[PDB]
């Protein structure tokens, strides 16, 4: 009940340059509720990311997605970063577009 | 429609 | 099939830093539908789900202000804790709620709850037969006997049989189009290297709707649920689900390893290999 954050970066639909899609980055397993979490494109922030899907398991554990429109190109990179008490300092999750 | 919670 | 509408409820307190967070989030089924945050600028409950516009002004009024007297009264339990627990007043904690009510195919009620937690520990919960609540430790005691004493479990009761239920089925006529489909998974395996002769297997499946779906993987006719990996099926940011299953195999030896896919939308499951 410090429980740390497991943090999933993941598209909707299979990755394809130049077509729109969505990039989720789903944190789960988390305990204090307190958090930060931020997406970016190429290190930046981006604007207008819907939270959503707010909720918690049998062990009481907190689970929530951020999510946003994006169009994927063969070098933009993507990650998500994320701020809890369970950890000294902000973790940063790449999306792995081969996973 | 959620319940409407009294004090513990 | 049957349904299920759950509201989890959330009090964090925030010393130093005024008034606790409060949050509502509503569900039916595995769809978002309502929410209300008391760190919006105007709180007020929203939809969240395209089809609660069909309910009126007065809904959304009615609602924000339940919400509210939630809100306060969660704002007093914090305190309360504090009390029960002699603990100080310096440090944040949570209370966490999960409240609802499932029905099956023809709306008659199959279950209700109502169970609460402090810290991400269990407190109090109704019992299955909604007549009695059964409490984690000394302080849920007292929570239990004032609750006797006031007549809470008959009014619980009497919303989980009627009124919850009756919003259910209502939210289910109205979302209809939403809530009734079956979005049918499209899956596939990718493939990666290992140190070692070895090569890890990884069946997706993506696009579905509901959320209960099952993946495995099959060498020989048999399931290998041991060696599996897996993540939980999780939301995909459009009201469909995705998950994941992998396991590890010899590397030329990938062709005997089947992942097996079953869904509400599969009249046959799928069998698929790398
Ligand atoms: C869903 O149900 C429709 C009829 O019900 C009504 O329209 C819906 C959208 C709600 O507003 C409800 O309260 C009304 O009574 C059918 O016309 C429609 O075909 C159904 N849709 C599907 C996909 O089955
Ligand atoms: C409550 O905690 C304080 C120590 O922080 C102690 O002095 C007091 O006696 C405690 N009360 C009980 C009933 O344990």
């Amino acid at each position: 009940i410090q429980k740390t954050p497991q943090i999933q970066v993941y598209s909707r639909h299979p990755p394809e340059n130049g077509k729109p899609n969505i990039l989720n980055c789903y944190v789960t397993q988390f305990h204090p509720p307190h958090i930060e979490i931020q997406m970016l494109k190429n290190g930046k922030k981006i604007p207008k990311v819907e939270m959503s899907d707010m909720s918690f398991s049998k062990d009481w554990s907190f689970y929530i997605l951020a999510h946003t429109e994006f169009t994927p190109t063969e070098t933009d990179t993507y990650a998500c970063r994320v701020k809890h008490d369970s950890m000294a300092e902000p973790k940063t999750v790449y999306w792995d577009r081969d996973m | 429609g959620n319940y409407s919670f009294y004090a513990l | 099939g049957p349904h299920s509408l759950r509201y989890f409820v959330t009090a964090v307190s925030r010393p130093g830093l005024g008034e606790p967070r409060y949050m509502e989030v509503g569900y039916v089924d595995d769809t978002e539908f309502v929410r209300f945050d008391s760190d919006a600028e105007n709180p007020r409950y929203e939809p969240r789900a395209r089809w609660m516009e069909q309910e009126g002004p007065e809904y959304w009024e009615r609602e924000t202000q339940k919400a509210k007297g939630n809100e306060q009264s969660f704002r007093v339990d914090l305190r309360t804790l504090l009390g029960y627990y002699n603990q100080s007043k310096g440090g944040s904690h949570t209370i966490q709620v999960i409240s609802g009510c499932e029905v099956g195919s023809d709306g008659r009620l199959l279950r209700g709850y109502q169970q609460y937690a402090y810290d991400g520990c269990d407190y109090i919960a109704l019992n299955e037969d909604l007549k009695t609540w059964t409490a984690a430790d000394m302080a849920a005691l007292i929570t239990k006997h004032k609750w006797e004493q006031a007549g809470e479990a008959e009014r619980l009761r009497a919303y989980l049989e009627g009124t919850c239920v009756e919003w259910l089925r209502r939210y289910l006529k109205n979302g209809n189009a939403t809530l009734l489909r079956t979005d049918s998974p499209k899956a596939h395996v990718t493939h990666h290297s290992r140190p070692e002769d070895k090569v890890t297997l990884r069946c997706w499946a993506l696009g579905f709707y509901p959320a209960d779906i099952t993946l495995t993987w099959q060498l020989n006719g048999e399931e290998l649920i041991q060696d599996m990996e897996l993540v939980e099926t999780r939301p995909a940011g459009d009201g469909t689900f995705q998950k994941w299953a992998s396991v590890v195999v010899p590397l030329g030896k990938e062709q005997y390893y089947t992942c097996h896919v079953y869904h509400q939308g599969l009249p046959e499951p799928l069998t698929l290999r790398w």
